[PDB]
């Protein structure tokens, strides 16, 4: 989509979970992305 | 049901241990006894 | 398409619309003759 | 005396089972019956 | 809603963090 | 999958600088050198050489997380000496020691082979 | 404030072993030397396998893995090869890699040991350490193994197949004069081979003004790199890591 | 979360002998997140600058907490006599002004409890402050344990010949005492204690003798654990295992019970075909008189499997009943 | 008197009066069991071994050992009528793997009995022709260095399931917290606990109805296409993939079209990036075309994979340090596994420490140690007095150095070779 | 049932068990039913004919 | 299946000592002497030959596919 | 004559001879042979 990629205020971009996101497994944690598979 | 299970082929010991397996039923006779316990009479004849 | 008889190991050209059956052996189990598309391993 | 405790007693309390397995009754003696064992 | 991965220990995280693989993320 | 290629424990990616210096603000004359793609090999010798300077009041290093490949070295000197110079002199004196060690080992070899 | 002046005394030098002693150096320098022996001496090892025929009983990655662990005599070529990421050739070239081939087929009726003497190399100086042979696979009549391989340069920090040592013994202060280890009962403990104690004494008397000096090494070799060359390349590689760090730092201060 | 990993270690870190050097201390201060950049003055300036475990811990402790716990092995005859504020064994904890003055920490002082320095921290200092206090304990202790190391091996499970003779004689006394009780019963000199039976009288008397034997062996073993022993390290900080586990590892596994009673007569009048009919001795009915280091004889092994399957069944039934009760309440 | 079917029984030596009937000549004739035709049945038929069942077993008076039980002493019983052959024949197949099981607590013998059925290994010798779904094959299995005598008959020296690790019981960096272990990354690069994972996919070319015949054919952009999905280019023209191609996630294996043709092609089970191992083509009972395709995936131990000892507690791998980060010995012996000390006490597995001690003696002596349960010719004192002959601390401790800073560790670490199993679980099976 | 008296693998030596691509260590004692290998678990029950 | 190159712990090549180990065991040397004769000193390396099960010798009994 | 101290090897010759003849799935096989015969 070379045409659709422009953003202006009010849009909801659905990004990828990154460092600092808050998830829950009922207590909640801050995501930190680590390099292996667990 | 529960007779005729698929043979377990993860290890050789898993296989050999599947072909020497017993099955105490939990039907009416499992309702009257203590079938989950190790009885004195299992000595030498079932693995404790 | 060359398949390989699983009993006498002779390769034979079984193209589809033909039952799987080894010529001169009549065995009904055939293996598919490893590809020639080259695949690279890192020796790790 | 043998009283039920732990989880079976906890669930016969959480329920109001009118037939507890061991419905005991602790009795305290008031007069001279309390010190003297024969009147007890 | 993740791929139910294993949980291993990590004493270098703060007790309020979770370490998430780059494939779950 | 999520397996980091084995070469990214020692190979800088674009824009990593291999070293950054942050002045530590809790105390005077303290710096915090973050070195990318290093481990205890290069951290521990620099620390133990800094701890040899009489004008270094604190030298320490840490690998923040073992799965990330970087160290932090905190230095704190006396006011008439900056931690940048203490770091530089540590590296220079390590280089000098290993040069000496290399030539001493060449001579010891060439004598053991009864040259 | 300055550099210490270490001294080396070599106790033993064979084709597979250097026993030496470093004196008057920090424990951290001696441990970083040990650490570089293991993990940052470049070596040549097969890192790209392509199997053109494999009828063996071991799958293709089994064989590629075994081939990665055959030590190739990289005595004087590792300083001349390039890391494949430094070289300009597309995938491989005679500047960054060495090409091996294997082409074995069992026609007889006895099992055919495909050993490392069957890995033939295009460059006559880096070869498997065959100068018995390392068994790659065993074949049966009618089975084949035909592959191409490329050996590149790396170090044991990347993969253990580039680790040239096969066991670095390192030890300081044999008779415990520094109490870096506290023995619950000091007499149950076997005396180190470097002790200077008599047979009745079990532990040197505590040294309060002492620091670890005199580190004893024993660097064995996996055959690939001639153990004194392991040590010289470790010293040069440590010094080069430090000097490159010094350049980056001298550039960051200004 | 303060798991066994950094509870045994914090009991060893805060002992009175932990003198850290300058490089070790700087290494540890790299892992304090709440450190103000100031290196404390050494406890020992001359001859060698030499910090202490309690100094670096008092650097971990947040704010200006005040607390007075009492380490697990505190002699109770100490508070009365002299040395009450001196404590020769370093068993009284006094965190005064945010600063460990004396006393070895453990889980009694660092768990969550009444007192429990972490609790007083949560109450007084806050709630993120105690998060930092947890994580700091963990990191600086993990790294000091890189310097110090902890292990468990054989020889931790082995006791000196004095304690072996003590435990063997305790067991032999229990044997001959059950033997004389059995001879009483067999000659009718046993009179039923008021209320239950003569069989239950005999049963209670024997179970009493044998449980006293097991507990005396367990105590006489744990009293011989050296300070250099790592099972003592495990237990006195309450970090891992119970002292009964170590008792069985070192002293005696003891009497095995199936449904509260000794091993049942499962053949006709005997517990196994190896015993004589009507054998009430301790060997016959399930008394394992070997530790796990000496190993169980073939019948002890079986009685132990019998009596340890009850644990496996009790576990499952308890988890089921407990989940039920919890859901009903909730 | 019973001649029923289903009475479980077991053989027992006969003791006439107080002497075994098994004389020395029966043993001399059984030693030469080949080229003699003297077998078990010539021992049964000689009236020297009996089969006793569970209710005939209540009239008998067993002895455990001849050497002790029927010797004159202060009399306990002097009317013994049978004798145990060996008291360790009371254990099953999966509990005959546990070494020194009379030193563990029975919950641990039960846990291990359950986990000896999950250890990978070689499961059968002809796995090269068997297209099971889900086979797991270790690269380099090893027979145990401390082994039961009841394992000679379970064929556990020939299809063994595990590798003798060097295990240090030490708190190293906290990544072995409760049951986790720290693995050597260099050992893992050298082949340690590597595994192969095979999966078979079958599909048949059923022509059930008159129309709507399923057929194997390369779909992609051939002719009369339907709902062709992601990728269909590795198939050969017969719609089957060929052995030796690398298949990735959501990649097509069998090109089946159910005829204006719909596609019902077979894809890999939600990602794994294996290599197609074997493609066999045949006909089922109905005479329809039938195809089984086995793909192969190598599995190198990772941060999630679960490993367990023979003494019943299993743990993930917390972290993997390379060889230079591991605590070394004054010989350069870095452990393969570092396990947590605070696991051992709570589980009564002294058998784990005795297995390490006996395994150290066996690796140095050049033997393979006897962990048979009720031995009495194997103490811990006898193992220690042999370990102190190869120049080690008699209790298996060893001065380890810190791999990060090079400094000795103040307390001596307990290290030695223990047989470890790679449990079938791992983590490649959850992230796909 | 495999390797029972009526199987084709009953007395075969370990060589001719390998010429059929069968493992000489495979214990037998299972059925090959529609490709699957089935084990008949031994079901225990109360003894008949006794009071 | 087949002898590993490279002792797992230390990295010393044991993969050319299997046929020598077998040849020295059939010439009646105890295993502790066969392992000292191949120069395997550390017990980490001696368990690589001591505890190896040669399964490629049993997989070479099944005839190849071709 | 009797076996006094050679027991622990006599013990295991008698067990080896058991498992040489029977094996470990002997109950399965003997049961099916009885059925089918
Ligand atoms: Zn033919
Ligand atoms: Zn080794």
């Amino acid at each position: 989509k070379p045409s659709d990629l422009h953003l202006q205020t009010g849009y909801k971009v659905e990004r990828h979970m990154c460092d600092g996101d808050i998830v829950i497994f009922m207590m909640g944690h801050r995501v930190r992305i680590l390099p292996w598979s667990t | 049901a529960g007779v005729s299970q698929v043979l377990n082929r993860l290890t050789f010991a898993s296989t050999l241990s599947h072909l020497r397996r017993l099955n105490s039923p939990i039907g009416r006779d499992g309702k009257l006894a203590k079938p989950r316990q190790l009885h004195n009479t299992l000595w030498g004849m079932v693995c404790p | 398409m060359i398949y390989i008889c699983g009993e006498c190991h002779t390769e034979n050209e079984i193209k589809s619309r033909d039952p799987i059956r080894c010529r001169e052996c009549g065995y009904r189990i055939m293996y598919k003759k490893r590809t020639k598309r080259l695949v690279v391993f890192d020796a790790r | 005396k043998n009283v039920t405790l732990g989880v079976p007693r906890l669930k016969e309390l959480i329920n109001i089972s009118k037939k507890p397995k061991t419905p005991s009754l602790t009795v305290f003696l008031l007069g001279q019956s309390a010190r003297d064992a024969e009147r007890a | 809603f993740s791929a139910r991965t294993v949980i291993t220990p990590d004493p270098n995280l703060s007790i309020d963090q979770v370490g998430v693989p780059r494939s779950i993320a | 999958m999520n397996a980091p290629p084995a070469f990214e424990s020692f190979l800088l990616f674009e824009g990593e600088k291999k070293i950054t210096i942050n002045k530590d603000t809790k105390v005077p004359n303290a710096c915090l050198f973050t070195i990318n793609k290093e481990d205890h090999t290069l951290g521990n010798i620099i620390k133990s050489q800094l701890l040899k300077d009489p004008q270094v009041l604190f030298a320490g290093y840490k690998v923040p997380h073992p799965l990330e490949h970087k160290i932090i070295i905190r230095v704190q000197t006396t006011p008439d000496y900056s931690p940048q110079e203490a770091f530089t002199n540590a590296i220079t004196d390590l280089i000098s020691e290993l040069s000496l060690l290399e030539e001493r080992f060449r001579v010891a070899i060439k004598d053991k082979q009864e040259g | 404030p300055y550099a210490n002046q270490p001294t080396v005394r070599i106790t033993e030098l064979t084709d597979e072993n250097v026993k030496f002693i470093i004196e008057n150096t920090d424990l951290a320098v001696a441990n970083s030397i040990r650490r570089v022996f293991i993990a940052e001496v470049p070596i040549i090892a097969i890192d790209w396998v392509q199997i053109d025929a494999n009828s063996s009983v071991l799958h293709d990655e089994f064989i590629a893995h075994r081939l990665g662990l055959i030590p190739l005599t990289s005595d004087d070529i590792v300083d001349k090869l390039q890391y494949s990421r430094d070289c300009t050739c597309e995938e491989f070239c005679p500047e960054c890699s060495v090409e091996f081939t294997l082409d074995v087929r069992c026609n007889e009726d006895q099992t055919r040991h495909v050993t490392s003497r069957d890995l033939i190399s295009n460059s006559p100086r880096v070869i498997p350490v065959t100068s018995d042979d390392i068994l790659i696979v065993k074949l049966r009549k009618g089975q084949e193994l035909r592959l191409r391989a490329y050996a590149k340069k790396g170090f044991g920090k990347e993969h253990a197949k580039w680790n040239p040592t096969a066991g670095v013994a390192f030890e300081y202060d044999p008779d415990n004069a520094l109490r870096h280890t506290v023995y619950p009962k000091p007499e149950e403990w076997p005396k180190s081979e470097y002790s200077e104690l008599d047979e009745d004494e079990s532990q040197a008397p505590y040294d309060p003004n002492g620091k670890p000096e005199r580190f004893y090494y024993n660097v064995e070799s996996c055959g690939s790199l001639r153990p004194e060359t392991i040590v010289l390349s470790a010293l040069s590689g440590l010094k080069k890591k430090l000097s490159d760090l010094q350049t980056q730092l001298s550039h960051e201060i200004q | 979360g303060i798991v066994q990993d950094t509870l045994t270690a914090v009991r060893k870190f805060t002992k009175r002998d932990v003198f850290l050097e300058r490089g070790e201390v700087m290494n540890l201060l790299m892992f304090l997140s709440t450190w103000d950049g100031k290196v404390p003055q050494p406890a020992i300036l001359k001859p060698r600058p030499l910090w202490t475990g309690k100094q670096i811990f008092s650097l971990i402790i947040p704010g200006h907490i005040n607390c007075i716990r009492t380490h697990s092995t505190h002699p109770d005859d100490e508070d009365s006599g002299p040395y009450k504020h001196i404590s020769p064994g370093d068993t009284k904890v006094v965190v005064e002004n945010g600063e460990l003055i004396m006393g070895i920490l453990c889980k009694k002082s660092l768990g969550t409890s009444a007192g429990s320095l972490v609790h007083i921290s949560y109450l007084e200092m806050g709630h993120d402050i105690t998060r930092l206090f947890y994580s700091n304990i963990q990191t600086v202790i993990n790294n000091w344990l890189l310097i110090e190391g902890h292990t468990i091996g054989i020889g931790d499970s082995i006791a000196d010949s004095k304690t072996y003779q003590d435990i063997q004689n305790t067991i032999k006394k229990a044997k001959q005492d059950v033997i004389e009780v059995i001879e009483k019963a067999h000659n009718n000199e046993l009179e039923p204690t008021p209320g239950n039976t003569l069989r239950q009288t005999f049963e209670n008397q024997v179970n009493r003798i044998l449980n006293d034997a097991r507990d005396k062996t367990g105590s006489s073993a744990q009293k011989s654990l050296s300070e250099y022993n790592n099972f003592k390290s495990m237990v006195v900080s309450g970090a891992k295992g119970s002292k009964i586990n170590i008792s069985q590892v070192i002293a005696v596994v003891g009497q095995q019970n199936v449904e509260g009673k000794r091993i049942p007569f499962g053949f006709k009048h005997r517990t196994l075909p190896h015993f004589i009919k009507d054998d009430y001795g301790p060997e016959s009915r399930g008394f394992v008189e070997n530790s796990y280091l000496a190993g169980l004889t073939p019948t002890e092994f079986f009685f132990h499997a019998m009596g340890g399957r009850e644990g496996l069944i009790d576990t499952a039934v308890k988890t089921a009943e407990t989940g039920y009760i919890q859901r009903r309440l909730i | 008197i019973y001649t029923d079917a289903g009475r479980i029984c077991r053989p027992l030596l006969i003791v006439e009066k107080q002497k075994l009937l098994l004389k020395k000549r029966h043993i001399d004739q059984l030693k030469e069991r080949e080229y003699n035709n003297y077998s078990w049945q010539d021992l049964v038929a000689s009236g020297v071994v009996e089969y006793i069942d569970t209710l005939e077993e209540e009239t008998v008076m067993l002895a455990m050992t001849p050497d002790d039980l029927q010797e004159k002493e202060v009399a306990y019983c002097s009317t013994y009528t049978h004798c145990e052959i060996h008291p360790s024949m009371i254990l099953g197949v999966c509990a005959s793997i546990i070494p020194f099981p009379d030193h563990n607590q029975s919950p641990r013998n039960t846990y291990q009995s359950a986990m000896g059925k999950q250890a990978m290994g070689v499961y059968i010798t002809n796995f090269h022709v068997r297209m099971d779904t889900l086979a797991h094959v270790l690269y380099y299995p090893q027979k145990p260095l401390v082994t039961t005598r009841s394992m000679e008959y379970l064929r556990f020296r020939e299809l063994p399931a595990g590798i003798n690790s060097i295990v240090a019981i030490a708190s190293y960096t906290g990544y072995n917290q409760e049951d986790s272990v720290i693995m050597n990354r260099s050992a893992v690069d050298r082949g340690f606990f590597r595994s192969v994972f095979y999966r078979s996919y079958k599909e048949q070319e059923s022509k059930k109805g008159f129309d709507q015949e399923e057929v194997f054919e390369k779909p992609t952009r051939e002719t009369c296409q339907g709902m062709r999905h992601a990728i269909y280019d590795k198939l050969d023209d017969d719609g089957l993939i060929a052995p030796g191609v690398r298949v990735s996630g959501d990649d097509v294996i069998i090109g089946k079209t159910v005829t204006t043709k719909r596609d019902c092609s077979t894809f890999l089970r939600t990602s794994e990036t294996g290599i197609v191992d074997q493609v066999m083509v045949t006909l089922n009972q109905e005479g329809y075309k039938f195809c089984k395709i086995r793909v192969r995936s190598v599995r190198i131990p990772q941060i999630g994979d679960k490993f367990a000892s023979r003494h019943g507690q299993k743990g993930t791998c917390g972290i993997q340090y390379r060889q230079e980060d591991m605590p070394f010995t004054c010989e350069g012996i870095t452990p393969d596994i570092i396990i947590n000390p605070h696991a051992i006490p709570s589980r009564m597995t002294i058998g784990h420490l005795i297995e390490c001690l006996q395994g150290k003696v066996s690796a140095n002596k050049g033997e393979i140690g006897d962990a048979t349960p009720f031995n009495d010719a194997v103490n811990v004192q006898k193992i220690s007095n042999l370990l102190s002959d190869y120049g080690y601390h008699l209790r298996g401790n060893e001065v380890l150095y810190n791999g990060f800073t090079g400094r000795k560790i103040t307390s001596q670490i307990f290290i030695g070779p223990t047989y470890y199993q790679r449990l079938k679980h791992m983590v490649d099976d959850k992230i796909h | 049932m495999l390797r029972s008296t009526y199987c084709l693998l009953n007395g075969l030596t370990d060589r001719d068990l390998c010429e059929l691509n069968e493992c000489p260590l495979d214990p037998g004692g299972y059925f090959i039913i529609n490709g699957s290998e089935k084990v008949l678990i031994a079901q225990e029950k109360m003894a008949t004919n006794t009071v | 299946m087949i002898i590993p190159v490279r002792c797992f712990t230390c990295g010393k090549i044991v993969g050319n000592k299997w046929e020598a180990y077998l040849g020295l065991l059939q010439a009646e040397y105890t295993e502790g002497d066969a392992l000292d004769a191949l120069g395997l000193k550390r017990y980490c390396c001696r368990r690589m030959l001591l505890a190896h099960v040669d399964l490629i010798e049993k997989l070479l009994n099944y005839a190849p596919l071709e | 004559e009797i076996t006094p101290d050679l027991w622990q090897e006599a013990c295991w010759i008698v067990i080896s001879s058991y498992f040489d003849e029977k094996g470990l799935v002997r109950q399965q096989l003997d049961s099916f042979d009885e059925f089918i015969q």
